[PDB]
């Protein structure tokens, strides 16, 4: 959803500076660029929110896919040094459960 | 939290972190840190003995649950903006200071040292807690709420007051700040509700 | 369709930027009553057991410091006697504060602190109780499980009554416990644009009972029917069954009020009836029915509508139709 | 805003090879067969422990580790958004300079 | 045959309802429950709750006692989990102790068996509970002023006599007791089948009627026995009553319901009556029931419902508002 | 100078009660006062009675065993009054465990002396009665509703605008809880200080003011902001407020007084607030609060005082009516 809402906020974008530079005579001529600012701005806004989401969810993601992560690096490390201390392991797989 | 089951004002509530908010964070995860260091020092010299010998971690493991309690207590008085509850937590702070360093001074006079573990973390608590006492001072000089006649309260900032700002990064606790826990609430609310826009 | 008050009360208003300063936990005793049951154990729970292990760590730690615990010949004279681990200063605190006081661990002359502590765990013991007390008697005078047995009628119909319309309602009270000073208030909820061009979101406009002395009270004993006589200074007086569809702006709040005779507490029954909740043109079928030694009132019936002769016109039309026909 | 992003970075890099220092610091300790012997030095009979022995014991170092991921994996995540939010900004403040 | 009445000469409301579709609401609200129940049924509840939770701990003790190893008849080489537990008896007894918190001492809990501290814990939070409880519905049951409802008193025999010319429906209540009702306010209501216009039928169908006081309010200041009289105007329904049908089988009764908080417990009460057509004497007066005395003054309650006869039209307040009218 | 308020704007009446003929009714109401007391001085006042009642059977026990000969050192022959008593310190202790009803009995109270036998039934009697008189005071305080009043919100300022056709005074009102105040009542006063034709002066004439309900009573249901407006017609007071008289040195006040019991504990309250002269802005509205969500109203407590400017005659409701009817 905030893929979807990354590339549709910013066609409209794109398409807009494009008809300003297409019509920028006409657009003076009205002293209507006080306007076309604030719709830019709205329109750049838009673009920029749905972008700062999707890294937000990337982040979220990230974060919390790294905490588990963690949690398995202690888990793995605890059990097999204690592994390695009664079914004596002998060190060598304990670094490949690390690595 | 019995409340918070039935409570709808914090459906859009707006906070307001007291002076030092991240200060006392950074401090709170540095202190959480060192308090686990004493727990594996505590643990790791009673092996040697016969017996248990509680007195090494189990005051330093009432430490750790203390001090994440310390956090969650001072997070619902900074969401709640009721400074007066502070003073339970400023006297945490004296009181755990006072004793703490009674107990770093008793080091030095039976001749601890730095070459021990043990004189390096006591040491090093009493830092931390003398700094976070004077965070919860600072607190006092700017709300100035316990004596002074004329509080200078403080407001919710005007961006954070819109019911149409939801991305609210910019202000959240230091631990929501880098776990991004805010977002839990959006990502759950995309399941049901699509996300466009609105 | 967003309602004002639910169908058993239950207000579906959400408030936001509630900007507090404390005062949602600074009425703690308030607070401790809202609170359901499950929690209220909790606190019960909590408030003595922190109390009890409180105090347990002073008994402990005052018998370490006098030195009355080290397990050797009693050469002195013990601080509070039988504290050998802190499972008895633990036990110790539980029969002191809870006044069960066993006498294994008596509280001895020879340390001038425990006195001091034994007095302080007293009067907190005291104090803590008197307040939990308080908060219990305020919980078992809740009355709002007693308005839930107060019964509206699902839908509310609009029929004429001694040829003047009205949107008549079926009220109904299920316990055989009077409620004592009963008083119904019924408000209109829509959104109201003056003359001067205003925007009020949720204009709330009173609506008289049409009670024959003018109140609002009322005596609920057999399910009464609750009508508003669609006068020309009523909101309604210019509703057609036509705009009665579900995405209609309308709503009608009922309130009904009165002093529960049980344990003298005030109550409130909230139901409203949205527009796709009005029957138009229907009758209310008759409930009570005379027995053999007493009346009968067949609650089965409570909420059934039977059609009517009505018409199909607004109230300004009637009285239009009227004043032309006079 | 940059200098932030690069502060998390900078520290975030460092505590990324403290996993390299603990897998050594975890399996040297594994790799000696003599587990009797302990850290041994008294002050009163409660027996301190000092610096060098703290760290040697395997479960110190896995706990350590744990610390030490959870600050790298965090420091990371919140340089990658520092940096991403200057960059909406300065494309916010860019597309309104050049409209 | 029977004439079933809608409440009682003494309140008591006489409607059966029926089909209630139970949805354990009478359950549900156990503390209104029980305190609506009688003195002697709430001792027994009173009295079960208590004995079952010493019963029920005093079960625990003694499965305690027992698996602790300190049941058996012998040599005291361990510590025991409860000292001086030799029986259930014994361990009946203590539990008796440790919830009434009346601890002799004899039976002392040790450090010894952890579970009995945490069974402690139990007893004692569950032993303040029901104290807790007990007492908020005792207060309840000794605030109950319903009995206190039963000293306000209405005449056996209410009449309808001529007032100032207007006809009107007289009544006299009193109040037996030197404590006042703090803000009384007594409705009037008439029940009795009617029909509508539109082919409604209403089965008892109850009209307000307005009490006619000085400011048109309802407070009544209740001391002396004052006498209710409704002002049977052109809106009352009761415009169309004449003695001709005012006999035992009409389907017409006066509700009248006497509120007003006591001013000792604060808790407001409520007085109900009712009069049948038969027990209305048409075209009487009350009695004067208070004569001054050498000091203050006095109420004869012995000449509380006493009527005597008076001259009185035959013909109801509509026919008589014509005659007005026309004459 | 100053210009004094009837009413602050959270309640407190600024009136100075002076001259006043004590007749020691300030004490009279001791259960009254020690409730109307501050939390931190009741429990000096609860601290201090017990304390007291303590150490005045503290002595009370000291001299028994001393008359009696009990703390003559030495094991005497005698038995003891109360056992193990060798100290006023054990007299203390011993006073405690009493009253409180710890009973550790290691000091007994034996069958030899029957003073010690009164006195034993003294300290329970006066035990019993103060813990039931600090219970009954704290029940009360627990009960407190005052707090509650406390989040009873009214706007900084009314305004006096236009609303179907007539000068209404509108205002704002708001509760800030999710529980309900039971049965509310808004009452509105004018306070000036008035002069009458027969040549009367009143300081601080306090005139009601009709509320513009819809049913012409006080009921109002709050459970979002409501505007609390009245209609200026040729009775209200305010009909001859010009704009040009508003300014601050204008004896001018409005009183709201919101009352209703609070449903969490069933206490009754008030919530009050005046509006001075310069207090009140002519011709602006209030914003719209109440927006619609997806399934739920929201209000903007953001806005709760926020008001716009909105075109108005700037003339008095006096000349309204004129204008009306000329017109």
């Amino acid at each position: 959803d905030l893929q979807q809402l990354d590339d549709t906020t910013q066609l409209p974008l794109v398409s807009h500076f494009a008809e300003t530079v297409e019509g920028l005579t006409t657009i003076r001529a009205f002293r209507y660029e006080a306007r076309f600012q604030q719709k830019l701005l709205e329109y750049t806004d838009s673009n920029n929110i749905a972008s700062l989401f999707l890294t937000a969810a990337n982040r979220w993601l990230e974060v919390c896919m790294e905490y588990i992560g963690a949690c398995v690096v202690l888990i793995a490390a605890a059990t097999s040094i204690s592994n390695s201390l009664h079914r004596e392991l002998s060190a060598g797989l304990v670094g490949l459960g690390l690595t | 939290w019995g409340s918070q089951s039935s409570k709808v004002h914090i459906h859009h509530s707006t906070w307001l972190h007291f002076p030092g908010h991240n200060l006392r964070w950074i401090l709170t995860f540095i202190l959480l840190f060192v308090l686990v260091c004493e727990i594996a020092e505590g643990i790791l010299s009673d092996g040697v003995t016969e017996s248990r010998h509680l007195h090494l971690y189990m005051p330093a493991g009432m430490a750790f649950m203390a001090a994440i309690t310390s956090v969650v207590y001072y997070h619902n008085i900074e969401t709640s903006n009721f400074p007066k509850l502070l003073i339970a937590l400023l006297i945490y702070w004296t009181l755990a200071f006072i004793t703490k360093t009674i107990k770093f001074v008793k080091f030095y006079d039976h001749a601890i040292g730095f070459s021990q573990l043990r004189f390096c973390l006591t040491g090093l608590l009493v830092i931390l807690y003398g700094m976070l006492l004077l965070v919860e001072v600072n607190v006092i000089r700017v709300r100035r709420y316990i004596f002074f006649k004329t509080p200078r309260e403080v407001k919710p900032p005007e961006d954070l007051q819109d019911l149409g700002v939801r991305f609210l990064q910019p202000f959240v606790n230091l631990l929501s700040k880098g776990t991004y826990w805010w977002m839990n609430a959006f990502i759950k609310t995309a399941h049901k509700k699509p996300i466009d826009l609105r | 369709r967003a309602r004002f008050v639910s169908k058993k009360g239950n207000c579906n208003v959400a408030h936001k930027n509630i900007r507090e300063q404390g005062r949602f936990l600074q009425d703690v005793f308030t607070t401790l009553v809202d609170l359901k049951w499950p929690h209220t154990l909790l606190i019960f729970t909590m408030s003595f057991l922190c109390s009890w292990l409180l105090f347990a760590m002073v008994w402990w730690l005052i018998a370490f410091a006098h030195g009355d615990l080290a397990p050797g010949e009693g050469t002195n004279v013990p601080c509070v006697t039988s504290i050998h681990s802190f499972s008895s200063a633990f036990l110790f605190s539980i029969e002191v504060q809870v006044t069960i006081g066993f006498g294994g661990r008596m509280v001895t002359e020879e340390c001038p602190l425990a006195i001091l502590i034994l007095i302080v765990q007293n009067i907190v013991g005291l104090m803590i109780n008197a307040i939990m007390l308080g908060c219990i008697f305020m919980k078992t005078a809740q009355a709002h499980r007693r308005a839930e047995t107060l019964i509206f009628s699902k839908h509310a119909v609009i029929t004429l009554r001694h040829g003047r319309l009205c949107f008549m309602l079926r009220v109904g009270d299920l316990r055989k416990s009077m409620i004592i000073s009963a008083t119904i208030h019924m408000q209109v909820v829509r959104k109201t644009t003056s003359p001067e061009g205003e925007v009020v979101p949720l204009h709330q406009v009173d609506i008289p009972m049409e009670n024959g002395v003018g109140g609002n009270s009322i005596f609920l004993v057999a399910p009464l029917i609750i009508y508003h006589v669609i006068d020309s200074n009523s909101p309604l007086y210019d509703l057609a069954p036509s705009d009665l569809h579900h995405h209609q702006d309308l709503e009608i709040i009922v309130i009904l009020e009165g002093v529960v005779e049980t344990t003298g507490i005030t109550t409130q029954a909230r139901t409203s009836y949205l527009a796709d909740e009005i029957l138009w043109g229907q009758r209310f079928v008759p409930i009570v029915a005379e027995e053999d030694g007493r009346y009968s009132v067949d609650y089965s019936k409570f909420g059934n509508t039977v059609k009517v002769p009505t018409p199909l016109c607004t109230a300004r039309q009637l009285d239009e139709d009227r004043s032309l026909l006079d | 805003r940059l200098i932030l992003s690069s502060t998390f970075r900078i520290l975030a890099d460092l505590l990324g090879f403290a996993g390299p220092l603990c897998i050594f610091g975890i399996v040297d300790h594994l790799g000696k067969e003599n587990h009797v012997f302990q850290p041994k030095t008294q002050f009163l009979g409660v027996y301190f422990v000092s610096s060098q022995e703290f760290l040697g014991n395997a479960y110190v170092l896995a706990v350590l580790l744990f610390l030490a991921l959870l600050l790298q994996r965090t420091f990371l995540q919140a340089s990658y958004y520092v940096a991403i939010e200057t960059g909406i900004n300065l494309r916010g403040a860019i597309q309104t300079k050049i409209y």
